[PDB]
RNA sequence: AAGAGUUGGAUUGUUCACCCACCAACAGGGAACGUGAGCUGGGUUUAGACCGUCGUGAGACAGGUUGGUUUUACCCUCCUGCCACAGA
RNA sequence: GGAUCAACGAGAUUCCUGCUGUCCCUAGUCGCUGUCUGGUGAACCAACAACCAAGGGAACGGGCUUGGAUGUGUCAGCGGGGA
RNA sequence: CGGUCUCCUCGACUAGACGUCGCUUGUCCACGGACGAAAUGCAGCUAAGGGAAGUCGGCAAACUGGCCGUGCACCUUUGGAAG
RNA sequence: GGCAGCCAAGGCAGAGCAUCGUUGUGUAGAAAGGGCAUGGACAACAGCUGAUCGUGUUGGGAUUGAUCCCGGCUUGAGGCGUUGCCCAGAGCAGAUCUUGGUUGUAGUAGCGAGUACUCCACCUGGAGAGGAGUGGCACCCCGCUGUGUGCGGUUGAGGACUGGAGUGGA
RNA sequence: UUGAACAAUGGAUCCUACGUGGACCAUGACUGGUAAGCAGUGCUGGUGAUGCGGGGUGCUCCGAGAGCAGACUUACAGAUCCCGAG
RNA sequence: GGCAUAGGGGUGAAAGGCCAAUCGAGCCACCUAGUAGCUGGUUCCCUUCGAAGUUUCCCUCAGGAUAGCUGGGAUCCAAUGAUGCAA
RNA sequence: AGAGUGAUCGAAGGAUGCAAAGAACUCCGCGAAGAGGGUUAAAAGUCCCUGAAGCCGCAACAGGAUCGGUGGUGUGCAGUGCUGUAU
């Protein structure tokens, strides 16, 4: 007998092996377009979630009601150091997919690098790329470097570059990096291979490979909250208070027929920690690293120069001390999360999309609390002579 | 009678521990003889130690059902493992019974390894247990026989 | 063309019915009239008791009324997540 | 026994007020569980087993027939099935 | 964790043999330990805005609460109702 | 089924021997059809047995089958078997069968009301914890290394409960 | 011409111990009913009591009936492969 | 606390409640191995033969007796091939 | 014995050896045990004639996804017996 009342279903199974995802890391599945009429560029990067805060912005969007208006808008502050590329590979075009041909690594190799070969690093003979180092200097480890770069720039239909992240300059306890790999788009094979060998052991920052106003996906792992009900996981609705043994579940987990339970009924189970793609996520700033800068969250109404970290720092993250962007809204994961940042693939032609952002303000107030002052001299000067400050 | 289930090569190269009615859970002491089977004398003796102190476990292989996993049944490609503390012990009085006998034959039990360890679901001891709407269950404290031969090292 | 949707309430144990509204619309049905070791226990359907009619009576009543213990999963599978071995 | 009926009632019903997580629509927190664990340690139940679809059939199969799957073994749960 | 006869019965708050804490007396015994301790549960609490729209049904919880002063309606068997 | 051409065979007349012919499903049921098998009486085997009975267990052989015989081992007699016949408490897979012993479940569910313990010391075979921990060392000594939040009891030092309708005294 | 054919190990005379006495299926032979895997009947055969080949599977259909084996041949029905047979 | 009322009986401000976890007739031993047209079970092998769910009567319709079918024992008769030649 | 206030109900339970010769002494351990060493024809070890099935431990060997099963069939391959065996 049908259920008298319609409701729509419970929870994506687009989503449906809601189960704690291998890898910390985001895997793009998929890059953009290649377009080989478009110049060689990179399509993605590793970003890493420092903490989040508020911007003041005048909208642009004829026929709002906003339109000219001062919005506040919400931001995650996304530190971004320099991305070391250390290799390409090439990808030939089989009838099963792709295949990945080559990979060439660069000459000099970091041992932030190294390190991502090593579950242990200080009782290794930390031996990586020893005699590949050796031969690549070695004439006859020239020819199969020379050799292996030739196979790339006549086989290979895809070409991609090789970048680790530098997770160490974040001053969180990691001292490893984050490896991936990016699409160069754009260009020949051969124009691409050479702009990716131009980088070789480069340093490549996120202003070159994104805009100031440009929409971009998020790619990474949500927040982990473990095992958890119905209620939360699927987000259905909880029994009566009248119940026996249980509200916080679901009450028909199926009909007598068929005789099995299926994968579409609200199950309890992991929640979180799985891997998402946020898409559609706008930049509304890229700020220079605070080491050279020091006065990056400056904007055109501020009077004091000040950096994004905020008043006590972000809680539980410390200094943003690199190039950072500030992304729209929230993006997957918590901070100290390492977020792939790629060019946007669910494009559109709104202005919400096709829109230029120009920050007004940035809100650097402490988030350990309540913060009332953005600087620590606006506090000093409502705050003025206290008991410390009068006896240093 | 002190029939054992080993036949040795030469009895003058061995050492032999029994125990009786030991008052010993069987299905810890089992799992716990199991992975002591093939050790030497020092190997085993450390890992009791050891498992005493928790540092490393006893993997529940066949009497495990419902047993926790745990990070240091990796030791055995397994993943339910527990610290049988009586029965470790019991062993523990065993291997030592085993090796002061290798002394009184005039042996190295340093050189020993452990050959066919084994234990045997002894006599069951009944007591009651109290049941809701007025039953009585049994309590049956399944003990076991252990026996123990440490073999001298063949090289 | 079955992809998505098909609601909030008053009376009634109700399915149904009937009104009040909202809506793009408030379609019809199935799954042991899906679904009680999921719930509830309002109803039917015990033992108590009252009324009416019936019977000389005990008692009967698709006539009405009130009050009335819904137990057990740790087995196997399905499902949910979790993990190892892959040794055959 | 018919009809009023003050007071009383863990009686049955209806309305108003106040109050509220009963609900929209759930969230947080906490003790004891469970969860891991040392010692100890039952019982229920048990033909044998234990992945489905359709068919036929004592008309609603785990086994049969024709197909589709299926590596073995876990841990915590679970209430669709084991009529 | 059930039941089972009688006797004695301190100090403070308080109307108090209520309730809360303390001298005298007696006791730390109830299987424990780690891990902030999943889900679910049994218990204690909170919860914006609304306020029964939940449900057979305001079930459950909440509101109120002691004392002093002023004062108190219908109806009534003149007693009450009435805190 | 001797009164036979001779040997071989058969030779128990409801038997046996030779040839030929027919016919082979079966629930309930039946057979004055035929057998296997158990306890014991009466008889026979001048039956077997401490040069090892019976039981049991494991292999082998025979049989359409019920079942029979043998080898090995256990075991050791407080013995057993074969044939005829007689007397039967005479054959099990079931009966929610009776009695006994067990198994999985399962090292699982659990052992969660009554607020609560902690430190030092002593009592120990051991209880601030090792099986010959390890290198010198040739046991002493000197080094290094490991030890589970840790059994029980009782003083003392703390922290708490009972709180006189008591966990007190009769 | 022993006065029709065919068949026939048979006719007569008895005694006696049991099980059964729920049936069901198929067919213009039908009756009640709108009908029913409904209810009740008739002839015969089946199922029960019956396996085997085919109908994928199926107590009842089609073939055929069942001691143990060997060879040949067929019934029903089959031959794209599964699956013997173009 | 003592004592009194006992099973077709007690007692009950009545619920057929209560009378030793027992009550529309307590429990205990015996008659009793009650009876059951009803349910369940009914212990070795081979060979051969082999059904009925239909008739009549029955307080009969889940059962019986009675014919029928089914087995056995028979009696009187009937019927019942088979010489290689040579001697 | 045990159960019930009681009237009453009411079990389970045999076997060392010829002879106690009932296990001296040694090592280890707190000790029981255990390892030796003994009594004895034998441990037959005060659980004592024998010691089945079910179930369990261990070792060896053989396999291990699939009702693609137990079982049957006809071979095969390994391991393992038995019988016969010409010149």
């Amino acid at each position: 007998s049908h259920r008298k009342f319609e409701r729509p279903r419970h929870g994506n199974m687009g989503f449906l092996p809601r189960k704690r995802c291998r890898r910390e890391r985001g895997r793009i599945k998929t890059f953009p377009k290649d377009d080989p009429s478009q110049a060689p560029h990179l399509t993605a990067f590793l970003c890493y979630k420092a903490g989040m805060t508020h911007v003041v912005r005048e909208l642009d969007r004829p026929g709002s009601k906003m339109h000219k208006k001062e919005v506040v808008e919400a931001v995650s502050v996304m530190e971004a150091p320099p991305m070391i590329v250390v290799g390409l590979v090439g990808y030939a075009k089989t009838p099963r997919g792709l295949r990945c041909l080559k990979t060439v690594w660069a000459q000099h190799l970091p041992e932030q690098f190294k390190r991502c070969f090593y579950k242990n690093w200080s009782r290794s003979k930390k031996k990586a790329f020893s005699h590949y180092s050796a031969n690549l200097m070695g004439p006859e480890g020239k020819k199969a470097y020379e050799a292996g770069i030739a196979k790339i720039k006549k086989f290979a239909c895809v070409v991609r570059l090789i970048a680790i992240g530098q997770v160490k300059l974040l001053r969180i306890g990691q001292k490893k990096a984050h490896c991936m790999e990016i699409q160069i788009n754009g260009g020949s094979i051969a124009d691409k291979v050479e702009f990716g060998l131009k980088l070789f052991e480069s340093s490549i920052p996120v202003d070159s490979v994104f805009k100031e106003s440009e929409v971009v996906d998020c790619i990474g792992v949500t927040r982990g909250h473990g095992f958890e009900g119905v209620i939360h996981r699927w987000g259905v609705t909880r029994l009566p208070r009248k119940t026996h043994k249980g509200l916080r579940k679901v009450a028909c987990i199926g009909a007598w027929h068929p005789a099995r339970v299926g994968y579409t009924v609200p199950r309890a189970g992991q929640n979180g920690f799985h891997h998402r793609v946020e898409a559609n996520k706008k930049i509304y700033k890229i700020g220079k690293s605070a080491l050279v800068d020091k006065a990056n969250a400056r904007c055109e109404t501020d009077l004091t120069d000040k950096t994004i970290t905020p008043l006590g720092g972000f809680v539980r993250y410390g200094i943003v001390r690199e190039d950072y962007l500030l992304i729209k809204g929230s993006v997957p994961g918590p901070i100290k999360r390492v977020m792939t940042i790629r060019k946007a693939l669910r494009i559109k032609t709104n202005k919400a999309f096709t829109e230029e952002v120009q920050v007004k303000f940035i809100d650097t107030s402490s988030k350990f609390g309540h913060g009332k002052f953005q600087t620590r001299e606006e506090k000093r000067k409502f705050m003025g002579p206290t008991k410390k400050s009068a006896l240093r | 009678k002190a029939k054992y289930s080993y036949t040795p090569k030469a009895e003058a190269k061995c050492a032999k521990a029994r125990g009786t009615d030991l008052r010993v859970h069987f299905k810890n002491t089992r799992e716990t003889v199991k992975t002591l089977h093939g050790m030497t004398v020092k190997k085993a003796f450390a890992y009791l130690r050891d498992v005493l102190a928790r540092k490393r476990c006893i993997p529940f292989r066949r009497y495990g059902t419902g047993c926790g996993r745990t990070p240091q049944a990796k030791e055995f490609k397994h993943t339910r493992g527990r610290w049988p503390v009586k029965s470790v012990e019991y062993v523990q009085n065993l291997l030592k019974n085993a090796v002061a006998n290798a002394n009184t034959k005039g042996l190295d039990p340093n050189a020993m390894f452990i050959s066919h360890i084994q234990a045997n679901r002894a006599q069951q001891q009944r007591r009651r247990t109290y049941r809701a709407h007025g039953r009585i269950n049994p309590y049956m404290s399944n003990p076991c026989h252990l026996e123990v031969v440490l073999v001298t090292k063949e090289e």
